[PDB]
């Protein structure tokens, strides 16, 4: 119907475009420092506009910058791109629009800048609405208590450190300890749990983010995940605004939702890959803007910064949509100094901690979680009733072992009861070891912990507990699918150990122990 | 599937290249047409509202 | 009035006013923005010719240099009166809960007042009957005195706060005020409203008898700094009415670090850890209006976070300079299900001396502390070796220590949902007599695990001796 | 006069047109300090700047706007 | 094969792009003075590829 | 493009230019000198009215406050091409050895380029062979990977970096780009030149196949800072040519320290412990250009000097995030006369995955670590008990661990001067079998001392024959 195109055209051009001479506001750069321009005194600029720097001779691209400090006769604007090109006297025009990012269904399974520009080279983003960055928190009456669990897929977290929809759980650790491993496992575990994952990748390497994206691609995890990226080479402004763009996307998922696997999904998960490097980027931006340095040279408002970032993660009630947004910030502690500035800030503003230690990691134990100091302050509310009932015994026994952990090299030479406790603790700790990219579904973890808590693995030697778990799981998958289905179906039951599930599980485990030899 | 996505992206990248070439050709031709056309009345457009 | 905003550097802004009518310090200049959404600020300095530096107390993102700035002529004014009961406010005094605006008819008072003058101070210290036996005995409150609650995250702090609100609402008329300084928008904005609305010591809900003010985490440093003063201004009306008020502050260390961040933003020289140079004075402006005047009294119970674990750090040090009691809640008393999870050997209180609480109270408190200390020491004897090694008069000490530890447990009127036992309020004198009787006599022939959740010694005796 | 301004035109401006546009800008002050530029890469357009505000009705602007379809 | 097809499509559709270039050239300035060599003439001169 | 020098304070120079032709941010100011030579500063900050603040790149003890300066228009330009092969350069890309100046026909490129985009990045983690076995089966290389060495003050980092260049010139061609950031003149000069010229293959010295760019603690901070970028340009040329270039950086610790000094002299606000605010971004721009594109790949190793043992120090702390593999040299092993002196434990590698280096490679690497990890656990047992009270089966573990620890040592073609016998290149997949045989127990009868320095297991067998 070309007549429709003819009617739509020929009217907007004649009397739909103002074409009115009016004077739009601009300024001129008067000093370019370390990625910071002053833009002279461009007036009528909102406190965080994005200035435009139109192309000039020797540059056919447009480079954007954030106007952060609005001084009298000076607007010190941090540049988002490369400052090699902007020169003194360059005319800069200010858009009236605050930073915005494309969001929604279309931006799914794509690697994008904080500004939303693709960096995957797979075409432009398809979208129709842009959500402004830097939004106010949901508020007081808008939220609901965290109840629905977020099955991360690794036994230690899902049993001892619950993560629920809306919770802000911190992965605090040191050097390489599996923080990205724990996060990437959590993301991979959401294949059919109605969640949209956001990875932010602040200050990482291009090769590292490429490797993570390849890992998600390999496990078919790019039909439900977004990846933002502001690598190390990128200017400090891009890293500074990266997590805010990521959580803007997450907020769009939370409020409106997206059509995932033929159903509307309003739950989101966002993993700020390094709030430590984010704070470092913000410190660079502040110090280059000559803002006053606070403790440890971080500006006075880094706490406010991470606070407004993280408090946008919430569990909206049914009135406002029922959506959710779980934040999983990650921090790179130095020498396990948890008392440093940003670690203290983030543990104070977050709802729980997942302490990853280098000692346990180098101790041969892959998942280096520290149950003693790690805490999820949501508690059992973020566990299914099944896992909640099963894991109390696990927590008690692990606590007992940690109390008597000094006797591993003296376990045999002790009381019978103490020897039994130490043996059980060693078996449980060996059981919590898990390889990488191998998430365990909730029913599987429930079955394994039901076995372990009850006196079933006592016959099993300690070094073979992991192999026992692996082949027992394979047995349940192939030999007794109905047991897994039954456990999954009544996971929410108030009294999970019902007679039917109890006897089915007992029969399955007894059959496996009879068939196998250890 | 990866091969199929590559063909789609290759066509898309070819589409972008064609669009850029067409834009450059239009700019070169637009300059020629404008010069032969003349630009006497451009001043009148600068005061429709100012 | 009618200044113009000149500079915007993060939260800090500078507004230029005429030569006359320059706002004073703490004059709450408001910026019209959006649709009536005012970015209330707080002037902190006067510079040059009418330029005044102010803290954002809001987003300060949609602002542009050159906007109109309106001076209110007074510090931030917050509503005060019964109209604030059962409502939830931010630092600015606007109700953030679902209900509507307070309305112009309700009185509004400046946030920045001066503490009571020297004459108004109570010359002597009067004990505050909190009702909870362990607190009333081991770490008694002081009428108009501060208190610290160093307990584990999830050991019963909120339940204790609810019980204190219930007692101050029931026995004496009273009210309560909750100042969630830097309180998380989940564990504070929501994990509290539901708990205080469901919790009903009497027909009235704890929520209906308490004024709630939240300086949320996401708010800028100015809000977290002045939310405590907003809470104090809201409580001071009820104190001026002659009532006795409990002011609960959540993690006063967040108030300290909000002040530190504000000082750093203003460019002041840092001090001794990086904390604000005006740390003592800031902690004095707050926490000095928490005093027992002639007309009424504001008692307070302030949660405190120790940086690292340094009781010598300047923040907890300056807080301790203004503390009259300390309660160390412990999870170890929580696995053994005692509701007040208070460690009697770590919790202390200044008022626990013979002159103020009397001779008998001090004697029984010292005796309880002594037997508990003996039991703690004999931990190793009982665990390493066993009960048989315990000598005569030391088996009895441990035996009594068990019964003392259980007898500290009390059934709260707000705990009748968790456990179902009816509430009980044991007066201080009843606690003194009960514990004296338990120590110098009766209670040995009665087996332990029968002092569990009982009030006076008469209550346990009559109830569980049948 | 008090304010400074700058003007750009694709072609070399004739004197009569220069005076015409000079007196056209009488909204502010009349014959303000105008530094007429050419920038021949500009096509059939007029970029006038007065104070810290610019006007850009040049054809390069519309060409870029159409190019945004990319 | 994709590269070969694209080159074939680009070469085959060059006239169509010229047809679209004429429409764009006509709408390049929203007008065309009659005293000109012609938008089609300039496009032919700038046909290039 | 002609300016005038305004101020000169230390190695920081302020020049003024006409407003229309102020140099960009990273242009070379190129101050001419009377003798005919020139001082080539670089702009770092455009401030004021056509005033630029620049770093010296040179002595700056022979210049006044009015010298004319010619802006180059382009950043520091360095030669690139086969012509710049087997030549020694400084930060400005000027040949500092005795040979004549590079001709004007050699292509010159700016040192400030952009790293490869995200799309160009490659995910295939192909292993890169080195010949130092303990590096090959503890923490192997990765093409387009940032290996690094740690520890310092005596442990052989520079020597293993020379050995790698020699062995990788034996392997294929291995055109190596040595980036001497603040290298000692003795270490970098007349020892790298001497050793590389001595190391001969096919009547063409390894020196003639590698390009060396030496900054100098003696040169000002700016030269030591930008020397790494110069070497990166030199290698990026060959990467664009498609060849697999190998770039070596000496003591990135000195790169960080030079950055800190430049920042302090420039008046930048100090960050952390007096370090530059741009610590992360400088390492980002230096390290991000080292990667593997589809066409070529700049594989690399970067030596690091950790002060004492403080891995928290800002230089190693910054560089850790960019490493695909880390090697930890310890003095305790050096006291054991081990050329590699690498610690088999605490030296990881991201490609130590069954399906990247072969199925047996991962399990034999872990088994060797398991054997060595056991030896540490019972070190005190062996110490005071002299292997007594051992489980015997553990004695074999002990014996195999000591044999393994001695067998990691390899005569370095670059260590022949000190004491060693001629070097041996031990190809991976030819000596992973050797270690598998050792674990299996084929060398359970050979004495311990015969695994001292031999390379393959066949070599120690042949030695044991005699
Ligand atoms: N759960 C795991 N199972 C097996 N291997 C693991 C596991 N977690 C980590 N690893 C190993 O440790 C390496 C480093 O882990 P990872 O990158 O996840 O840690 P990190 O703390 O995020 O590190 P970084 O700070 O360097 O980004 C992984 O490449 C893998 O080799
Ligand atoms: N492979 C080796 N063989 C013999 N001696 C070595 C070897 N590697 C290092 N050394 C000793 O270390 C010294 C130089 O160490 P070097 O490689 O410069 O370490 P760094 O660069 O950290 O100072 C030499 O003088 C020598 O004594
Ligand atoms: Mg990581
Ligand atoms: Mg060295």
């Amino acid at each position: 119907i070309t007549e429709e195109l003819i009617a739509r055209l020929k009217q907007g051009i004649t009397s739909g475009v103002d074409l009115q001479p009016r004077q739009v506001n601009v300024g001129t750069v008067i000093a370019v420092g370390d990625g910071v321009a002053r833009l002279s005194g461009l007036d009528q600029v909102v406190a965080s506009e994005i200035v435009e720097f139109p192309p000039k001779a020797g540059r056919n691209e447009s480079i954007y910058g954030i106007a952060l400090n609005l001084e009298q006769d000076s607007v010190a604007a941090i540049i988002l791109g490369d400052d090699e090109t902007i020169e003194e006297g360059d005319m800069v025009t200010s858009t009236g629009r605050v930073i915005s990012v494309p969001v929604g269904q279309g931006l799914l399974g794509r690697v994008v800048n904080p500004l939303g520009q693709p960096i995957d080279g797979k075409g432009p983003i398809v979208y129709e609405k842009t959500r402004p960055i830097e939004r106010i928190a949901p508020g007081v009456i808008t939220r609901k208590s965290v109840d629905t669990p977020v099955q991360t897929g690794i036994i230690a977290i899902d049993a001892l450190i619950p993560i629920g929809r809306g919770q802000r759980e911190l992965i605090i650790g040191d050097r390489q300890t599996g923080k990205t491993a724990v996060a990437i496992d959590t993301i991979l575990n959401q294949k059919g749990q109605g969640m949209v994952c956001i990875y932010v990748a602040i200050g990482q390497r291009r090769a590292q983010v490429a490797q993570v994206v390849g890992t998600l691609e390999r496990f078919g995890a790019m039909e439900y995940t977004i990846v933002v990226s502001a690598t190390a080479s990128e200017s400090a402004a891009l890293q500074y605004i990266a997590p805010y763009a990521g959580c803007a996307m997450g907020e769009e998922i939370m409020e409106n939702g997206v059509m995932l696997n033929g159903q509307l999904v309003k739950d989101a998960l966002i993993v700020y890959d390094d709030l430590s490097k984010h704070a470092v980027a913000y410190r660079q931006v502040s110090l280059l803007l000559r803002r006053p340095p606070g403790r440890e040279a971080y500006p006075g408002d880094v706490f406010y910064l991470h606070s407004r970032l993280l408090e946008r993660a919430a569990r909206l009630n049914e009135e406002y949509g029922g959506g959710s947004l779980t934040a999983l910030p990650v921090i790179e502690t130095q020498a396990n100094d948890v008392s440093a500035y940003i670690p203290t800030n983030v543990i104070s503003i977050t709802d729980g901690q997942i302490y990853l230690e280098s000692d346990l990691f180098n101790a041969g134990q892959r998942p280096a979680l520290n149950v003693g100091i790690s805490v999820s302050r949501v508690g059992g509310a973020a566990q299914t009733r099944a896992m909640r009932a099963v894991a109390g015994k696990l927590k008690g026994e692990l606590a007992q072992f940690r109390d008597l952990a000094a006797f591993a090299q003296f376990a045999s030479d002790l009381d019978a009861t103490t020897k039994a406790q130490i043996e059980r603790g060693q078996r449980l700790q060996e059981l919590l070891k898990q390889p990488q990219y191998q998430p365990l579904p909730v029913e599987d973890q429930v079955a394994v912990l039901y076995a372990a808590t009850n006196n079933y693995l006592d016959d099993v030697p300690v070094p073979l507990i992991t192999k026992w778990r692996d082949d027992f799981l394979a047995f349940l998958r192939t030999a007794h699918p109905e047991v897994r289905k039954l456990i999954y179906d009544n996971r929410l039951d108030r009294k999970f150990p019902t007679p039917e599930v109890k006897e089915a599980l007992e029969a399955a485990i007894k059959e496996f122990k009879a068939t196998s030899n250890y | 599937a990866q091969a199929e996505q590559e063909r789609i992206r290759m066509l898309s990248e070819a589409k972008s290249q064609i669009a850029d070439l067409v834009t450059l050709t239009a700019s070169r031709v637009l300059g020629a047409e404008l010069q032969a056309r003349g630009h006497d009345a451009l001043i009148a457009e600068s005061l429709a509202a100012l | 009035a009618k200044g113009v905003i000149q500079e915007i550097i993060g939260v800090v802004i500078r507004a230029k006013f005429p030569e006359d009518e320059v706002p004073e310090i703490y004059n709450a200049i408001e910026i019209p923005l959006g649709n009536g959404d005012r970015l209330v600020c707080e002037v902190q300095q006067q510079l040059g010719n009418g330029v005044v530096k102010a803290v954002a107390m809001g987003s300060t993102d949609g602002l542009r240099r050159g906007l109109e700035v309106i001076d209110t002529g007074r510090p931030i004014a917050v509503p005060v009166g019964p109209a604030t009961l059962g409502r939830v406010f931010n630092v600015l005094g606007d109700p953030i809960d679902g209900m509507g605006p307070i309305g112009p008819e309700v009185e509004r008072r400046p946030i920045h007042r001066d503490p009571p003058s020297f004459e108004e101070q109570n010359t002597q210290a009067q004990i505050f009957e909190t009702g909870i036996k362990v607190i009333d005995l081991i770490a008694p409150f002081t009428r108009g005195g501060k208190t610290a609650i160093f307990g584990g995250a999830g050991v019963g702090k909120t339940v204790v706060i609810q019980e204190l609100i219930a007692n101050i609402a029931k026995e004496q008329s009273g009210f309560s005020v909750f100042a969630g300084v830097g309180e998380r928008s989940r564990e504070g904005n929501d994990l509290i409203h539901e708990m205080k609305e469901a919790r009903i010591d009497e027909n009235t809900t704890v929520f209906d008898k308490t004024v709630m003010v939240f300086g949320q985490m996401n708010e800028p440093p100015g809000a977290r700094l002045r939310v405590g003063l907003t809470a104090l201004t809201m409580a001071e009306y009820f104190r001026d009415e002659g009532r006795d008020i409990l002011l609960f502050i959540d993690n006063i260390f967040r108030f300290v670090q909000a002040g530190s961040e504000v000082s750093s933003l203003l460019g002041r020289m840092p001090s001794q850890v990086g904390y604000q140079p005006t740390l003592g004075t800031e902690m004095g402006e707050l926490q000095e209006r928490i005093t027992s005047t002639k007309r009424g009294s504001i008692t307070s119970m302030q949660a405190v976070y120790v940086p690292a674990d340094d009781y010598t750090d300047p923040a907890p040090a300056t807080v301790f300079s203004h503390l009259d009691a300390t309660i160390s809640l412990e999870r170890s008393i929580a696995e053994r299900a005692i509701f007040p999870a208070v460690d009697p050997l770590a919790s202390t209180s200044r008022i626990l001396d013979p002159n103020i609480v009397g001779e008998e109270h001090y004697r029984v408190a010292q005796e309880v502390k002594r037997v508990l200390q003996r039991y703690k020491d004999l931990k190793d004897i009982i665990a390493i070796l066993g009960m048989e090694e315990l000598s005569d008069e030391d088996k009895l000490t441990v035996q009594r220590a068990r019964k003392i530890e259980l007898f500290f447990s009390q059934p709260f009127t707000v705990a009748q949902q968790f456990t179902g036992r009816p509430g009980k309020y044991v007066p201080v004198k009843k606690t003194v007599e009960s514990f004296a009787r338990l120590l110098n006599g009766e209670g040995d022939h009665i087996p332990e695990s029968f002092f569990y959740m009982q009030g006076d010694f008469d209550d346990v005796l009559a109830a569980y001796e049948a | 006069r008090a304010v400074d301004a700058s003007v750009t035109s694709a072609i070399e401006l004739s004197a009569e047109q220069k005076e015409r546009i000079t007196r056209e800008l009488q909204q502010r002050y009349g014959d303000v300090h105008v530094t007429y530029h050419v920038d021949p890469t500009l096509i059939g357009g007029l970029i006038i700047r007065v104070g810290d505000q610019v006007l850009d009705n040049s054809l390069r602007a519309r060409l870029s706007a159409i190019q945004r379809v990319l």
